[PDB]
């Protein structure tokens, strides 16, 4: 088979402010029958679009940081698991987490502890309030952002060694695949007994019933490790099943496993040498630092904007990744470095940032 | 190792879509 995808281009806008947009998130919470919303982060930004029917990018509501030299770089979505409310978690050069009210667009709370920028924040699965930052100080953090703990902290002798780029959990949630400018990918499982009752206690922790700070778990030993993938930094990882996506400067989004062949994700001891390189996902200009790749939630659409505003879509379930790519999204007035691209929950919209502060629009066909 | 990672992703992700079925999240 082939890739048979499509989608036009609808509408584009550019932020006032005319900086570069580093990241984009649609709003995968929202129940169906209401609005497709997805939110914006850049300079000290954070603004949140309506997709309208006619292509309409309507704007809902815009938060301004007081600390006029911050710099976000990532988002990511929430809810309050007992009030249903919707929330939205930012944060970028001052390494400081900012969980936004997205209704009044007011910071709520803010989490301080990495020791440098943040480039990456990913919530759990199936748990809304545990919410994982990774950073330009070489580790990641888990947070339970009900009680405002600190949970763990992934990092030491075995851990990064440098700047930690991304991180992503599988689809259940019971593992953290994380990458770093010192080409290296490792593997952190949180099924296991160490990590379930670190989250068991962080939800029992109340700073008005003791007057003891909650102690978090310091992980120094990844599950598995390699530097045997790319050989320059890495900076999107993705879980593709019990698959690895990760791209480095080579042009190519690599499909690789930990282990041999055969090799089942989850006997994979942490002593592991092996690892096996399954196929490559290829597109042409993308070797600055800082672009990433995204997929739509039933993961049967992998895309990747480049650096001079071309955005490549591929079939996942085109067996060949070679064979796997569609028509390249482009524009004549999208010229510049596509930093993320987000689809809508339900796959209908794709929509691309820049780093001229515009945003691209892409309804696909039927 | 495509097909069985291919059902390992449409199981999964089936899990997840049924959880957020059951949600009623308030719209933004
Ligand atoms: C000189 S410029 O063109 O204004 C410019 C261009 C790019 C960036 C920049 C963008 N994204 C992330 N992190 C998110 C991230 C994406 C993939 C992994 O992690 N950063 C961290 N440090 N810088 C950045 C900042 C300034």
């Amino acid at each position: 088979k082939k890739c048979k995808y499509s989608f036009k281009c609808v509408n584009s806008l550019k932020e006032d402010h005319n900086q570069p947009l580093f990241g984009v998130q649609f709003n995968w919470h929202s129940k169906e029958g209401d609005p497709l919303v997805f939110a914006t982060v850049g300079s000290n930004r954070v603004t949140l679009y309506e997709c309208h029917s006619q292509g309409e990018i309507r704007l809902l509501q815009s938060y301004v940081d007081a600390d006029a030299d911050e710099n976000f770089y990532t988002c990511a979505w929430t809810y309050d698991s007992n009030t249903s409310h919707p929330l939205l978690a930012v944060a970028g050069s001052r390494g400081i987490i900012r969980i936004i009210n997205p209704i009044t667009m007011q910071c709520i709370k803010h989490y301080v502890g990495h020791g440098n920028a943040i480039n990456e924040l990913k919530f759990h699965p199936r748990d809304p309030n545990l919410l994982l930052s990774v950073s330009k100080d070489h580790a990641l953090r888990l947070w339970n952002i009900q009680t405002d703990t600190l949970v763990a902290i992934f990092g030491g002798v075995e851990g990064h060694r440098d700047e930690v780029l991304s991180a992503d959990y599988d689809l259940l949630g019971e593992k953290i695949m994380s990458c770093d400018m010192d080409h290296s990918l490792k593997l952190w499982r949180i099924n296991s007994k160490r990590m379930m009752n670190a989250i068991k206690e962080s939800y029992d922790y109340n700073p008005n019933k003791t007057n003891r700070p909650f102690i978090s778990q310091k992980i120094h030993f990844p599950d598995f490790s390699t530097r045997d993938i790319h050989r320059n930094y890495v900076d999107c990882v993705r879980w593709l099943g019990d698959l690895i996506l990760s791209k480095s400067c080579e042009n190519a989004i690599v499909c690789w496993k930990p282990g041999k062949m055969e090799d089942d994700i989850d006997k994979i001891k942490p002593s592991e040498s092996n690892v096996t390189i399954l196929g490559r996902f290829d597109y042409s200009q993308c070797d600055i630092w800082y672009m990433r790749f995204s997929m739509d939630f039933w993961q049967k659409m992998l895309a990747l904007g480049n650096q001079v505003g071309k955005l490549y879509v591929w079939d996942l379930e085109v067996e060949d990744p070679h064979k796997a790519k569609c028509t390249t999204l482009t524009h004549h007035k999208c010229g510049a470095a596509i930093r993320q691209t987000s689809f809508s929950r339900d796959s209908s919209i794709l929509i691309a940032v820049c780093d001229d502060a515009s945003i691209w629009r892409w309804d696909r066909l039927r | 190792m495509f097909s069985s990672n291919r059902q390992k992703i449409l199981e999964r992700t089936e899990i997840l879509n049924q959880e957020w079925k059951q949600r009623r999240i308030q719209p933004v």
